[PDB]
């Protein structure tokens, strides 16, 4: 299959309680493999995943040098940020960034990213030329100058294009049995009923990876999309994930309700019923 | 890997 | 200034069974600001020792964290997540329901 590499930063100020929160961790696919948290003891990038724990010094060195740089650059921000849109010393602010890049099933490039928001709504991204920003307004048209000057915009571009896509490779051939799989789904439905004339049909999935999964209700063939509760694909904890959809179904037409379930793990998408 | 040149807004 | 709601699940890890160690997740995610407070709780009582994920977000900037521990379910033992958050006039209960 496809497979990304991305990094989560995320910063918080805290006014008159000391320094900004800090938190940053990244992922390959859906499995997290490095953690830095301002808060914590160690002040150091850590493992997070059995095969990161591989790498030497030179790299926990390195990405605990790079990870406090982000943190700097982030408590900057915060000022410039607030001093951009004239907000008070007094309240709490929230800076967000992820960057990373996505490879095909070959390996090789598709895309890559970088986007930062602001007080949770869109400040700035890049698009897929690695060269052109949307800018939200006109605070992030300033952002926008400062980021595409050519010395700057280039060393994104070989991070994205180049050493990101590299890094990833590796850590797919390190962490090759966690990395290269795919769990198919588990699935089943159970049924409840709600009062005498009315039951609840629940379609779930379990110990599916990767998280991707689309999980829908038909009735006779015609999708049943508002009246689903569909919820958010969830993590049990062990590295795999799980999902449920639900309908309410009056009592006796259980037999006209189809569950489709489409996961790369699936050779064919499934088609669960009560017959 | 992290990126080498995070820059200000 | 942007506040979403988290949407709480609380699930156990594995298919749960009386008498077989289990996990027991509280998963809150879509939500705005990251200040966020989740307790777990059994028969009412919140549970002291319990892991969390490291905070991190979705493509539309909502975080989401989960919050973990063991446990060894019974027929008669209730368990819940308590959750608060800016967006929350008071702490919502989300109870345990296996039989989902």
């Amino acid at each position: 299959g496809s497979h990304s590499m991305r990094y989560f930063f995320t910063s918080v100020s805290r006014p008159g309680r000391g320094e900004p929160r800090f938190i940053a961790v990244g992922y390959v696919d859906d499995t997290q493999f490095v953690r830095f948290d301002s808060d914590a003891a160690s002040q150091r990038m850590e493992p997070r995943a059995p095969w990161i724990e591989q790498e030497g010094p030179e790299y926990w060195d390195g990405e605990t040098r790079k990870v406090k740089a982000h943190s700097q650059t982030h408590r900057v921000d915060l000022g410039t940020l607030r001093g951009y849109y004239n907000q008070s010393e007094a309240g709490s602010h929230t800076v967000q960034r992820m960057y990373g890049c996505d490879v095909g099933s070959d390996w090789r490039f598709l895309r890559g990213y970088h986007q930062y928001a602001y007080d949770g709504k869109d400040y700035i991204a890049l698009k897929e030329d690695l060269r052109s920003w949307t800018a939200a307004d006109m605070a992030a048209q300033t952002t926008k100058h400062k980021w595409e000057a050519p010395h700057v915009a280039e060393q994104l571009r070989a991070y994205l294009e180049g050493t990101c896509v590299e890094w990833l490779r590796r850590y797919l051939e390190n962490g090759k049995e966690t990395l290269q799989r795919t769990d198919a789904p588990k699935t089943h439905m159970t049924h409840h009923a709600v009062s005498d004339h009315e039951a609840t049909l629940r379609c779930w999935a379990l110990s599916f990876y990767p998280a991707e999964i689309t999980l829908t209700w038909q009735r006779d063939g015609e999708d049943q999309t508002q009246d689903t509760e569909l919820v958010e694909t969830r993590p049990a904890g062990d590295g795999t994930f799980q999902k449920w959809a639900a309908v309410v179904v009056p009592s006796g037409q259980e037999q006209r309700y189809t569950c489709h379930v489409q996961h790369e793990g699936l050779p064919k998408p499934l088609t669960l019923r009560w017959e | 890997l992290l990126f080498g040149y995070p820059v200000y807004v | 200034m942007i506040q979403r709601t988290p949407k709480i699940q609380v699930y156990s890890r594995h298919p749960a069974e009386n008498g077989k160690s289990n996990f027991l997740n509280c998963y809150v995610s879509g939500f705005h600001p990251s200040d966020i407070e989740v307790d777990l709780l059994k028969n009412g009582e919140r549970i002291e020792k319990v892991e969390h994920s490291d905070l991190s977000f979705s493509k539309d900037w909502s975080f989401y964290l989960l919050y973990y521990t063991e446990f060894t379910p019974t027929e008669k033992d209730e368990y819940a997540c308590r959750v608060n958050h800016v967006t929350l006039s008071q702490p919502k209960i989300v109870k345990w329901d296996r039989d989902m």
